[PDB]
């Protein structure tokens, strides 16, 4: 089996940010304000998830009910999806779009009709094509108080925001709009409000030399600040419209080639810590549309190669999975600060085989943050995903059963706290859980 | 989470040979000194400045002395800026502030002066500001006094020339126009640190080796001057005194980076009538030390927070260098006194016993004492659990047996903590200050603190230093306030370690020579051993010899003290064996040996023998019991045997508690001989080894005590899983091999081959008669619990599964005893659990077989048939004979035989 990957766009807007800077990013291609037709922002239209968007007019329930009952033509036989949402800043959408957009995405799955965002998801929990999950991408000075809790009415777990750099010149002379001091600080909010924090790396950026973003990288896992669960390397490629391309035309912006390249990324994974995802190494983007930058489409296994004679093995948890059978397994934790609270990572591996079976995370809650009300009355830890691949069964009641015994202890908590998706509510309350807003939690 | 201590320290006076040979001599102050990589030596200058003389002098480790150079110069009052010994073409340089490149040059063999050249090589006009070298040997960058740099090579002819030009940073009333230049830890880049006006400010550019400017800085207020490079490639590690009014009113240290972009600060908890004069890095990284002008401090940093684990103090300090080739040793001059220093790492923690083991550790964040009980809280390196405030700056720490006791020192103070117990440790509680007690009562002021230990948590052993020798002194800790002494005993040699030994009931040291000895309550000096080089961390304990069977093979049982210590390459000792020759980390328990390889594993010895003999060498298909991977470095920390659990630490910052087989069985085995059946079954869920331990490990015990064993596990859904994830091979034979009672110097076995398709056959040529292990137990599962009424009440679904597990696979007794089901709908539920561990139509045969065709029905609606197929055949049977219908039963099957009766 496994997770449905079902990708919606939503409707072609511009950013928030160009009002008081003048202009978007330097290196973001498409929108409104190009020469491609009818594409979101940061995409072309010829991908192949923003050409099933142009043809079902960016109509939420069209979109969504086509990609699924497509992936059970070919016959995946589909029970567990997890929506994500790409294009554009949709948490700057007006707020009567932004509550109908979600509604519709959770009507393809139930077959309620109706249009109250906080009766949908009641319909969607006793759903038996369930969601374990949405992600919604956004930037960081749209994850506040007031955006945070709306993503809880909305089924949101997990949340991507764009980083792409760690210095300050950078993030001024591409008019990304924000700092980075500002950044480090609402990761805080976001994760000990029980989001899946990732973010988003671009490698190649004008001003940042080669040396540079080896440092660059080597900061973003040993200092605390950032230490997230994911990443997306996105190396910067030359399109047509940018603001980038004039650089490259006055011979002003010159890009790697695609031998130091590929040289990096093979240090760039060497230094993954074993709690953190790299999703992708690049993006989908055609090639013929690309002027300079990566010249192919098979960035990922070149850095695996060129890895493989330096004796250097990336201890990535998206690689060291299944996919070579076990046949046994030991429990292991770890142990490490992040962003004002006590992370942990607990985990059934094998240190011989490399490879994982399941992992969990949890947080003591601290005290200069979390603002919800749910968490204020007592001392409470909040766990944070459960994610188990595949008797080889027992693997999640051993994790909720390690996870409890060591708040209570270890801990000194008064309630624990999941942070499930709708469609994934009914695992837990077999387990002794009861929901209460959007966490379901359980007095310790 | 590790701390620093202070390894040896020997001052001299380097006296400069008068002509006379005599006393009172003039001034002869010392200039400046250097190492030598090729010689273990350490050359220094001596001068004058009234009359235009010099002097240089080597001095080797062993008492013996050069004399390499000596001679006038003209140009009389100046004073010297670089100096360096190449050693190979054994020629001496000079530069001084009236622009001269005075050269040297002498002979190896016959060590007498005033055979030696002395040239010029270059003169620069109008003075010289600044200089210094590369760190290869082969550039020079020196500043020119008319605001102008140059750029040499070895062989003095000039390679490039480079004049300077010209909301903005002030500069603040406490600093002088100097100007100073530090190198990339790869050369090819320098930084050349200067004073403009546009308003003052003081700056820096960046150069290549080649006089090319490439960057200048941003305009931050109040460069003090001091100036360095971390030799990684960033982290130029400069000062800002802040002298904005309002909380914002400290002295920090603040970093750069080679484009003069500003990235990073961290607090320098000082005064700001302070002068800082000059900064420090190592040799490669991870220590960063400041030089104030009587006072010298180390930063240490791991999670992006800065540590001070360490503080020197003297009385007037002119400059000080770090080591080239190895590290953590440095050398400066006071008052004319060269004294080299060397430093260490010690993890300060307490006991390992399985009772009283919380096993806690003590780290140094200048003046607090941060403690983590890593058996009650798990807290990471960052943060911390329950630390107590000192007056003090904290050299080193120690803890009592009962780990509620808290010592930590100072200078000219010793400050005792204490907890009144360890579960109202847990309830929030915070160390208390207990007493202050000075430094006047036990000795004089000549002599200073350097370490500290506990025994018994009644005596408190103090490690003392004075100028030429080294003491310990005994104190009296019960009725912890007003403190008394015990005699002040005293050791004819220099102590490099003070640590108890293990279970605190001594204590032991270690001199420079490698002599391990041993002190008892009342000073009673014991030798141990002598390693054949000095170990910077060592452990002692008194082993004991235990045989097999646990008092067998009785004659003379003995005992003998053996000390675990790695030296600084990496050589593990046990009096004199070389155990491993890589090993960078330790720590000893009761029944086992730890340590990590670099080879990145983590490999166990047994301490139950004496006989020590070298390890069998690790290959890469290991897997015996006592080797599992390490990632990049994780090294020790702490050991918790109470939990059976490894705390680790890795480079980048984080905490591992891996949970090692060889201790999770080493319980196991206890509980199972000890007949729990309940602890050892819980460890063998969590854990995940192989459930069959209960069995394979005593064969005889089990079957002889299994009621027991079925009412201990008084759970159904567990019985369930023992029964049926059974293996047919044994356990103890194959993958957990019981390395306890196996010697020293038994070779690592390897794993077995991949059976491959040939020997899949050939493993299952000999089928399995009434002599397999499953057959045995699972009869003697039934043995029990089919005789009591009530057995087969509770535990009547596991019959299904000790029928169904076996090779006979009997399933026409699993479904006679459903068919009596009488009291309600249980049929339904047992006959789904009963064709889920088997195939459907397998069962459904099996069903058809004894004759009940009721009973068939049920087992054929849960097997995804077509209803007009079996249920039309099933009709036909119903309404016949009796005997009618066994013979049309048996047509179907294939039971000729038993269809034609
Ligand atoms: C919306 C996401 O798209 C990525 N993104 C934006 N522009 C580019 C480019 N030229 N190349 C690669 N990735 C890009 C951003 O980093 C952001 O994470
Ligand atoms: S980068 Fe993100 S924000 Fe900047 S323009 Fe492209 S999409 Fe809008």
């Amino acid at each position: 089996s496994g997770i449905a990957v079902v990708a919606v766009m939503c409707k072609p807007h511009r950013c928030p940010h160009i009002a008081y800077t003048g202009n978007i990013c330097v290196y973001c291609p498409g929108g409104p304000d190009s020469d491609f037709e009818y594409s979101t922002q940061s995409y072309t239209g010829y991908e192949p998830t923003s050409m099933r968007a142009i043809r079902a007019r960016y109509d939420p329930y069209e979109q969504a009910r086509g990609r699924v009952e497509q992936l059970k033509q070919l016959g995946h036989s589909i029970d567990k999806v997890e929506y994500v949402l790409m294009g554009g800043t949709f948490m700057s959408l007006p707020k009567e779009y932004r509550e109908d957009f979600i509604v519709k995405l959770h009507n393809a799955l139930s077959g309620f009709n109706g249009n109250d965002i906080d009766e949908a998801i009641l319909y969607s929990q006793q759903s038996l094509t369930k969601c374990v999950g949405i992600t919604i991408e956004t930037r960081p000075d749209y994850c506040t108080q007031t955006h945070l809790d709306d993503m809880l009415k909305y089924g949101c777990t997990r949340l991507e925001i764009g980083v792409q750099s760690l210095y300050e010149d950078v993030a001024r002379d591409t008019n990304r709009g924000h700092t980075v001091r500002s950044v480090c600080e609402t990761f805080a909010v976001s994760k000990d409000a029980g989001y899946k924090v990732v973010s988003h790396m671009m490698p190649d950026l004008p001003n940042v030399g080669m040396e540079r973003d080896i440092e660059q990288f080597k900061e973003y896992f040993e200092n605390p600040d950032f230490r997230t669960d994911g990443l997306k390397i996105y190396p910067t490629l030359v399109i047509r419209g940018t603001g980038l391309y004039e650089l490259w035309k006055t011979g002003r912006y010159k890009s790697y080639s695609a031998n130091a390249l590929v040289d990096l990324v093979a240090r760039i994974l060497a230094l993954v810590p074993p709690w953190t995802r790299i999703y992708r190494v690049q993006r989908d983007i055609p090639m013929p549309l690309v002027t300079s930058g990566v010249d192919n489409g098979n960035l990922r296994e070149l850095a695996l190669a060129r890895m493989k004679d330096l004796g250097t093995t990336c201890r990535d948890v998206r690689t060291r999975e299944v996919g070579v059978q076990p046949d046994q397994v030991e429990l292991i934790r770890r142990d490490y600060y992040a962003n004002g609270g006590w992370e942990t990572f607990l985990s059934y591996e094998d240190p011989k085989k490399d490879i994982l079976i399941g992992l969990l995370r949890l947080r003591k809650a601290s005290k200069k943050y979390t603002y919800r009300k749910e968490f204020t009355s007592q001392r409470t830890s909040i766990v944070r995903e459960l994610h188990v691949y595949g008797q080889h069964q027992g693997f999640g009641t051993l994790l909720m059963e390690e996870a409890e015994r060591i708040a209570k202890e270890e801990h000194g908590s008064e309630k624990i706290s999941v942070i499930s998706g709708v469609g994934v509510r009914n695992y837990y309350g077999k387990l002794g859980y009861e929901l209460d807003g959007p966490y379901m939690s359980k007095r310790i | 989470m590790r701390n620093l201590i202070t390894l040896n320290k020997g001052k001299f006076k380097p006296t400069a040979s008068t002509a006379e040979g005599d006393e009172d001599d003039l001034s002869f102050t010392l200039l400046d000194s250097v190492f030598d990589t090729l010689s273990d030596s350490i050359t220094c200058v001596l001068g004058s400045t009234d009359i235009g003389a010099i002097e240089v002098q080597q001095f080797m480790k062993d008492g013996s002395r050069n004399v390499l150079a000596s001679f006038n110069i003209q140009t009389f009052d100046d004073k010297l800026l670089s100096f360096v010994h190449f050693a190979d073409i054994n020629q001496l340089v000079f530069v001084f502030e009236q622009g001269d490149i005075i050269t040297a040059t002498y002979d190896p063999v016959s060590l007498d002066p005033a055979e030696t050249l002395i040239e010029i090589m270059g003169t620069i006009d109008n003075g010289i500001a600044a200089a210094q070298w590369s760190y290869d040997e082969e550039t020079l960058a020196m500043v020119t006094k008319d605001r102008n740099v140059v750029v040499l090579s070895k062989l003095f002819e000039p390679i490039s020339e480079y004049h300077l030009e010209v909301d903005t940073g002030d500069v603040t009333a406490l600093d002088s126009h100097e100007i100073t230049i530090s190198w990339r830890g790869d050369c090819d880049y320098f930084a050349v640190s200067s004073v403009e006006e546009v308003i003052k400010r003081r700056a820096f550019r960046v150069f290549s080796r080649e006089g090319q400017l490439d960057s200048a800085s941003e305009p931050v207020t109040g460069m003090e001057h001091q100036l360095s490079w971390k030799p990684q490639g960033s982290l130029i590690a400069s000062i800002q005194r802040k002298t904005d009014l309002g909380e914002e009113d400290s002295v920090d240290v603040i970093f750069f980076e080679r484009n003069g972009l500003r990235h990073g600060e961290f607090d320098t908890r000082l005064p700001l009538d302070e002068k800082v004069e000059s900064v420090c890095w190592n040799s490669n990284s991870e220590a960063l030390a400041v030089v104030l002008a009587n006072r010298i401090q180390l930063w240490t940093s791991k999670n992006y927070h800065w540590y001070l684990k360490q503080e020197l103090y003297a009385s007037d300090i002119s400059y000080v260098k770090w080591h080239p080739e190895k590290d953590f040793t440095l050398m400066f001059s006071d008052a004319g006194f060269i004294n080299i220093v060397d430093f260490a790492y010690k993890m300060a923690q307490g006991p390992t016993l399985e009772p009283f083991d919380n096993g806690t550790s003590l780290v140094v964040d200048g003046r607090t004492v941060n403690i983590t009980p890593l058996a009650l809280a798990n807290v990471p390196p960052p943060m911390y659990y329950r630390d107590f405030e000192t007056p003090g700056n904290v050299l080193d720490v120690a803890c009592s047996f009962s780990n509620e006791i808290y010592a930590a020192i100072n200078k000219d103070v010793l400050i005792f903590a204490a907890v009144p117990s360890i579960e109202e440790m847990k309830k929030g509680k915070h160390p208390s200050i207990v007493c202050e007690f000075p430094k006047s009562e036990f000795t004089s002021e000549v002599d200073s603190l350097r370490q500290v230990a506990f025994i018994n948590d009644s005596i408190v052993g103090v490690l003392l230093d004075t100028d030429n020798l080294s003491r310990i002194a005994l104190l009296d800790i019960q009725d912890i306030t007003q403190p008394t002494l015990i005699t002040i005993v005293e050791v004819y040699d220099k102590i490099v370690l003070l640590r108890s030994d293990f279970d605190y009931n001594h204590l032991v040291y270690e001199t420079r020579d490698g002599t391990v000895c041993q002190l008892d309550a009342e000073g009673q000096l014991m030798e141990i051993t002598k390693f054949p080089q000095l170990v910077r961390d060592f452990r002692v304990k008194r082993v004991h010899n235990t045989s097999a069977e646990d008092d067998d093979n009785w004659s003379a049982e003995s005992s003998e003290l053996v000390a675990f210590g790695i030296t600084n390459n990496g050589k593990l000792f046990a009096n004199q064996v070389l155990l491993a020759s890589a090993v960078t980390s330790l720590e000893i328990t009761d029944s086992f040996l730890l340590f990590t390889t670099a080879q990145h594993n983590l490999q166990f010895v047994h301490l139950n023998s004496t006989d020590f003999k070298p390890l069998p060498l690790v290959e890469e298909g290991v897997e015996d019991e006592r080797v599992r991977a390490i990632e990049r470095g994780s090294i020790l920390v702490s050991v918790i045997p109470s939990k059976s659990s490894v705390v680790l630490q890795a480079t980048r910052g984080n905490l591992e508690t891996i949970y090692p087989r060889i201790m999770v069985l080493a319980e196991v085995r206890k509980n199972i001989m000890a007949k729990r059946y309940k602890e050892a079954f819980i460890v063998c869920r969590t854990h995940r080894i192989n459930l069959d331990i209960l069995h394979d490990y005593a064969p005889e015990l089990f079957i002889e005590n299994l009621e027991v064993f079925i009412n201990q596990i008084g759970r159904v859904d567990y019985l369930n899983l023992f029964i049926s994830c059974l293996s047919e091979d044994d356990v103890t034979k194959t993958k957990y091999k019981e390395t306890l009672y196996s010697g020293i110097s038994k070779s690592f076995g390897m794993e077995p081959a991949p059976l491959t398709e040939m020997q899949i056959y050939m493993k299952k040529k000999m089928f399995d008669p009434k002599t397999s292990k499953v057959n045995k137990i699972c009869d003697a599962v039934l043995n029990v619990l089919l005789s009591n009424p009530e057995y087969k009440k509770k535990y009547l679904q596991t019959i299904i599964t000790a029928y169904a597990s076996q090779n006979p696979q009997n399933l026409s007794a699993a479904l006679k005893l459903i068919s009596e089901l009488e009291n309600s709908e249980e049929k339904d539920s047992c006959v789904t659990y009963l064709c889920f561990l088997q195939d459907v139509n397998v069962v459904y045969k099996s069903a058809l077989s004894l004759y009940d065709v009721s009973l068939a029905l049920l087992v054929a609606q849960k097997s995804q048939m077509d209803p007009r197929e079996y249920l039309p055949f099933l009709q036909e049977l119903q309404d016949n004979e009796p005997l009618r219908r066994k013979f049309l039963i048996d047509d179907y099957l294939g039971n000729y035989e038993k269809a034609l009766e």
